[PDB]
């Protein structure tokens, strides 16, 4: 990546072997088998692309996504036909629904603001009704573009 | 909404070990420990006063293992498989590198001491310790989303910890071994403060207030410039490094030349158990040993381990080197009785080895415990710094805990709980 | 007894009863009582008191010093109770009244030492020891022991609970062979059932369990007649007392052609309608485990125990008690059905298993459990919905789900099943997010599952397939237990596996075997044992990754290594392939050479046995001999057979045992047969077979160690 340094130096100071751009140095560095963490991951842009055209074809080649912004399938697509591998395993620290609901009870918030995902439970998964923020009174959710009124008088 | 206790094992003894406690919605066995010196199913605790119900796994919720030394973790094994119990046991993580290896030892001990009725098999071993989730210190984690427990820091043995287990609003830690005048071998015992309902404790050293690197360093150089011998009898690991360190450090420091020898087989951590000693806190003169050069003149220092002089090495290799002036063995351990280090520390030098024979002795003994523990002026320090609701003593005797209590009561003006063996102790919060 | 040990007893006495001397030790006292219990209760007791009127002395000081230590005191009332175990005994300690003056006032009873949990358990031990004939029940009558013991059995400490009970039950036992003592036992053990007060009752309960179950005198159903109306009607209360001890009760009572003969399963009807979802379970599986019973009942009692998973599948796409406790929590939830399950699954293998036992049921109900923990089912109801909502991403509803889905195997039936279960275990296995607790019971139950399907068949080649992909993930968890626990299980299908060339062609077309090999550099040291099982229970059959690069790995692990566990496995390897038939001598050679300076004892174990298998594969008695004396068992034989540890002496005697023998029925023979013979093998055969501590623990040297008190000797970790 074009930030490898910097990013190192702030991960640090507050084997891996970072390089500024797949030019330049890079190109003497290569022995296979490897393993190349990269660019934006939506792939669409920066160096992934180049891989993901240099190793499409090999069976044996493997992607591994391990973020959740872009959903992965869309993503992928205009790759295809492909013929490597492609596992999604995301990784995401973030607070899940049954941490939420106990951080809930214990901060005990007067009132609750959230996305429209959320007071339903999420469209692939119709059927569970356990991933939806419980909480009393019920949350005051908002749509895209929309002007709330939190209902408190001084 | 009560939180019971009871000590299964280490009541007012130093033996046995196993604390069972129940905090209001859960059961959590604490320390499933051991004890030598018998031979038959009276070594091991008595499960049975837990199994009056359905069998254990719907009973309890885990067990946690303070430290490696085999009165608080050489049970499991026993406890694991015969009993029956499928449940996750969190220990921390250099004990589920070591522990495997003092049981599979002190098993050689079992099975040679003819005792292998109700016992454990080394498949037992793996398809225990098959069943532990390490935790790392300081890192608290999560089981049955209530019960959350969390590490620390109190050494006495590379791996040891202070466990803290919570169910929300009430929490009991418990203590191992731990050690707080910081002593150069790992460290001081560092507990938050949490403020506990409970803090339980060991009493080991209790009745009494660094001599000890000094004289045996001096006992070892007088009688290794008369050429004579040392024996220094240790488990494959444990005490062991505690003093190869000690050894080397004193003799680069003046550079002498007696070949020193520690034999363990059934592993060589003498340069392994450096790898886990740096997480928390490889050598020149140490060669390996074995039964040729164990007899050449020259001046002499062993290291055996079958343990508390049991058969196998140490046994022998002493029954050997009995008759002899100026040779000198040192025991760093306490030792069970029914074994001939339990003759030697304690008078007797007129012994009699296998058949009618007669063996004479005519060595130096000493008894120079280089174990890791606490007393009054760390354990009220300790208390001080966990301000605690209750405290309850283990691991120590009658009266050294009957004299601690009056004091602890009457400084801190707190109250501590002496149970004897398997008496019921409730406290509500 | 034995005159070498006698001459020690007086000054071992005097020290005992003399406490300026420093206390005693606890395994002392234990180890001494026990030579005195067994030298005394196998010979007269008397002729001992009699030649050494020194014991009688300690006995006589304990009720006098006044000053004893805490523990002494209950060596000496342990003694007093095991000695007085004959009439005449009995007669000889009672002159001058000690029997009634130690377990009396005069001794511990009174005096302040009542704190100990421990001289009290010593004094009801030799209570128990001492009750043996009917003048010793006529002195815990007319003195008073029951008084102070129905008080005892109430106290804090249940080591001294379950001996007071376990001693009301011998004393009943004894005396009924009404009497004051036992018409005094049945009246107290009578108004305390009828009481209010929950430890009480309890005591009554188990003292009546164990009564019952172990004795069955014509007393015992004349008063369990009596009892029957009292304890029935316990079950009147809206909380049950003692839940479990009455669970046992019942089951102890009602295993029997006597007691059944009306009462009896109609109270046990009453409480499977009235027993809450916690205790009902293991009643109602008791009551199945018998093979008598009114088949009503026994309908009652399979459908009240099938009522979870029957009512878990009208909550998905294929009474309300059990299902409220289905929707109360997570831990409730899953405690339930994970003892249904348990008990569902202990009652499978039985032959007196109902009629007709469902099995289509069943296995539909478990998939559908598995799959709903995993958390990819399909609600239908608001049941449903909320159990897939409490239940997933559990472990012990998981964990016991997989045994019982895996002791599924006895149930005979068409492959439909058995696909119907592999379509779920192969679910199971790649299931991101399973804990290496799971993993385990999976592979054993994918295996109990895939070796019972009535070549091959149609469908173990697909499965295969989508399975290997499987196996070539876990095998590289980065967790040693799965690191284990899949090469296992490729071991377990290479055992039972290895002569079918279809199963040949999934695995060489998969890419196990290419990871396996790998795998022996793997850092912990279990995975690189099992990893080398795994390679020799492989390469017994032929299925190498793309011989002899397999056993140079193993000489080289075998030669220098960091543990032990990998040695002593390798070694069992060896011993497989030499068994089997997968230069020999030279292999023979390069393995004993280097496996006799290994330091471990199992290694050198295993060793002697490698070269007991060769001898007997082996065993023209001159060259067979000198070709056997080429590798040099007779040096590694008369070179351990003295050796430091045991266990090899006993291989090795053993082995030479043989050698003997064999040689007796057909260097030189003659030099051979010399050197074997000069040596004693029998003498050596007994003191080897004795134990290592046989000296230390005869009773002289105890004495030794013990009168002997006074050195450096405090206690500390071993
Ligand atoms: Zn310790
Ligand atoms: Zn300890």
């Amino acid at each position: 990546s074009p930030v490898a340094n910097s990013s190192l130096e702030f991960s640090q100071i507050f084997k891996l072997k970072h390089y500024p751009s797949i030019h330049g140095d890079f190109s003497n560095d290569f022995r296979q088998p490897c393993v190349v963490f990269t660019g934006h991951p939506s792939l669409r842009f920066g160096d992934v692309v180049h891989f993901m055209e240099l190793w499409g074809k090999s069976s044996l080649n493997t992607v591994i996504f391990t973020e959740p912004d872009f959903s992965y399938l869309e993503a992928l697509a205009p790759y295809q036909p492909l013929a490597m591998k492609c596992i999604y395993c995301p990784i995401d620290t973030r607070l899940n629904f049954i941490q939420v609901s106990k951080l809930l009870k214990e901060v005990q918030p007067l009132h609750v603001v959230c996305p429209e995902q959320y007071t339903q439970p999420p469209p692939a998964q119709s059927h569970r009704m356990d991933l939806m923020i419980d909480c009393q009174p019920p949350a005051m959710s908002y749509r895209r573009a929309e002007v709330l009124a939190l209902p408190f008088k001084r | 909404p009560e939180i019971r206790v009871t000590p299964l094992g280490a009541g007012q003894d130093v033996g046995r070990s196993c604390i069972l406690v129940s905090i209001a919605g859960k059961n959590v066995m604490l320390d499933c420990g051991m004890h030598m010196g018998f031979n038959d199913d009276r070594r091991f605790p008595d499960f049975s006063y837990i199994t009056q119900n359905g069998r254990l796994t719907d009973f309890l919720d885990c067990v946690i293992i303070s430290h490696f030394h085999l009165d608080h973790c050489g049970a499991l094994p026993y406890f694991s498989e015969m009993v029956g119990y499928d449940g996750p046991i969190y220990m921390t993580h250099p004990t589920q590198a070591i522990c495997p290896i003092l049981l599979e030892d002190y098993r050689k001990i079992a099975v040679d001491k003819k005792g292998e009725a109700n016992f454990f098999t080394s498949q037992m071993i793996k398809d225990c310790m098959k069943k532990v989730v390490a935790v790392h210190l300081h890192q608290t984690v999560q089981v049955d989303d209530e019960l959350e427990i969390k590490a620390y820091y109190a050494g006495h043995v590379l791996g040891a910890a202070m466990f803290q287990i919570k169910v929300g609003s009430e929490s009991v830690v418990y203590t191992g071994d731990y050690n707080m005048t910081p002593d150069r071998h790992l460290g001081a015992a560092w507990i938050d403060k949490c403020r506990p309902n409970l803090l339980i404790t060991e009493s080991t050293y209790a009745t009494t207030i660094r001599c000890r690197e000094r004289d045996f360093l001096k006992k070892v150089h007088e009688t290794v410039e008369r050429g004579g011998k040392v024996l220094i009898p240790v488990f494959a690991l444990g005490r062991a490094q505690e003093l190869c360190i000690l050894l080397e450090t004193f003799w680069e420091r003046m550079n002498l030349k007696v070949p020193i020898y520690f034999s363990t087989g059934l592993t060589e951590k003498a340069n392994h158990y450096y790898k886990l000693f740096i997480p928390w806190t490889e050598f020149k003169h140490i060669k390996a040993f074995d039964r040729a050069f164990a007899d050449n003149p020259g001046p002499m220092v062993v290291f055996a381990t079958p343990g508390m002089l049991h058969a196998g090495q140490s046994l022998q290799i002493f029954r050997k080197w009995a008759g002899n002036e100026k040779n000198m063995v040192i025991m760093p351990g306490y030792c069970v009785q029914g074994t001939v280090g339990h003759k030697i520390l304690s008078g007797q030098r007129k012994l009699e080895m296998e058949g009618r024979q007669v063996l004479e002795v005519k060595m130096q003994v000493e008894y120079m415990s280089f174990s890791a523990h606490a007393d009054a002026k760390g354990i009220m320090q300790l208390v001080g710094q966990a301000e605690p609701e209750s405290v309850l003593l283990v691991h120590g005797e009658a009266k050294k805990m009957e004299f601690l209590k009056q004091k602890i009561e009457q400084e801190l003006r707190v109250n501590c709980y002496m149970p004897a063996n398997g008496e019921t102790v409730t406290l509500p919060t | 007894m034995d005159p070498e040990c006698a001459q020690l007893l007086p000054a071992l006495c005097a020290v005992l009863v003399d406490p300026r001397q420093p206390v005693a030790d606890d395994t002392c006292l234990e180890k001494l009582l026990d030579w005195f219990k067994t030298v005394t209760e196998g010979e007269s007791s008397v002729v001992l008191l009699q030649e050494h009127p020194c014991l009688v002395e300690l006995l006589s000081h304990v009720l006098k010093v006044q000053d004893l230590s805490s523990g002494v005191l209950s060596f000496s009332l342990r003694l007093a109770g095991t000695f007085a175990a004959q009439e005449n005994c009995f007669q000889y300690l009672q002159q001058g009244e000690l029997l009634p003056g130690l377990f009396g006032e005069p001794g511990p009873l009174g005096r302040a030492t009542w704190a100990v949990p421990t001289v009290r358990s010593g004094w009801i031990q030799g209570l128990r020891s001492l009750a043996q004939h009917p003048s010793a029940l006529r002195f815990l009558a007319d003195h008073g022991a029951v008084d102070t013991i129905f008080s005892l059995q109430g106290d804090s400490s249940l080591f001294v609970a379950s001996a007071a009970s376990q001693l009301l039950v011998h004393v009943l036992a004894l005396s009924m062979r009404w009497p004051a003592c036992a018409q005094k036992i049945m009246d107290h053990v009578e108004e305390s059932l009828c009481s209010a007060a929950t430890p009480k009752v309890t005591q009554a309960l188990n003292v009546l369990t164990t009564t019952f179950g172990r004795c069955q005198s014509p007393w015992t159903e004349a008063l369990w007649v009596r009892l029957s109306p009292r304890v029935a009607c316990l079950l009147e209360r809206d909380p049950i007392p003692a839940a479990h001890s009455f669970v046992d009760l019942l089951l102890c009572v009602a295993r029997s052609p006597v007691f059944s003969s009306g009462s009896l399963w109609e109270t046990v009807a009453r409480a499977l309608s009235c027993l809450g979802p916690t205790h009902m379970g293991p009643l109602a599986l008791g009551i199945l485990k018998l093979e008598h019973c009114p088949q009503a009942l026994r309908t009652q009692a399979f459908q009240v125990l099938l009522q979870p998973l029957a009512c878990v599948l009208k909550a998905t796409v294929q009474d309300a008690t059990t299902v409220d406790t289905l929707l109360a929590s997570k831990s409730s939830c899953a405690g339930l059905l994970c003892r249904t399950l348990a008990h569902l699954e202990e009652l499978q293998p039985l032959p007196q298993r109902p009629s007709p036992w469902p099995q289509a049921s069943l296995l539909g109900a478990t998939v559908t459990v598995l799959r709903l923990c995993d958390g990819s089912a399909a609600p239908a109801s608001s049941v449903g919905g909320h159990l897939c909502g409490t239940l997933a991403g559990c472990v012990r509803v998981q964990r016991a789900a997989l045994d019982f889905l895996g002791t599924l195997s006895q149930g005979t039936g068409p492959q439909e099943l058995v696909t119907q279960a592999l379509a779920v275990l192969l679910e199971c296995l790649e299931s991101p997010g399973s804990s290496p607790t799971v993993l385990k019971k999976a592979f054993q139950a994918t295996l109990r599952w895939l070796l019972s399907s009535p070549d091959l068949g149609p469908l173990i080649p697909q499965f295969l397939r989508e399975l290997f992909p499987v196996l070539q993930k876990r095998l590289c968890h980065p967790c040693w237990e799965v690191r284990d626990s899949a090469l296992e299980f490729l071991t377990q299908l290479s055992r039972h596996w290895g002569g079918q060339a279809d199963f040949r062609c999934a695995l060489l077309a998969s890419e196990v075997p290419q990871l396996a090999l790998q795998l022996l550099q793997d850092p912990e040291s279990y995975v690189r044992a099992s990893a080398v099982t795994a390679m020799g229970q492989l390469s017994s059959q032929g299925l190498h990754a793309p011989r002899q690069s397999l056993f140079l790995e193993l000489l080289h692990i075998l030669s220098v290594d960091s543990e032990g566990f990998p040695r002593r496995a390798v070694m069992q390897v060896f011993t497989e392939w030499l068994r089997d038939g997968h230069d020999t001598e030279q292999f023979v050679a390069t393995v004993l050479q280097a496996a006799s300076r290994d330091l471990d004892w199992e290694v050198r174990a295993q060793g002697l046995e490698l070269a007991l298998v060769f001898l007997g594969q082996t065993l023209p008695l001159t060259e067979a001999l000198r070709a056997l004396c080429h590798v040099g068992l007779f040096d590694f034989a008369f070179c351990a057979l003295f050796d430091c540890d045991r266990p090899v002496a006993q291989k090795s005697c053993d082995l030479l045992l043989f050698l003997r023998d064999k040689i007796a029925s057909y260097q030189e023979p003659e030099a051979v047969l010399a050197m074997l013979r000069s040596l004693d093998l029998e003498g050596l055969r007994s003191t080897l077979a004795e134990s290592s501590d046989h000296v230390e623990k005869s009773p002289q040297s105890l004495l030794q160690d013990m009168l002997a008190t006074g050195g450096f000797l405090e206690a500390d970790c071993y």
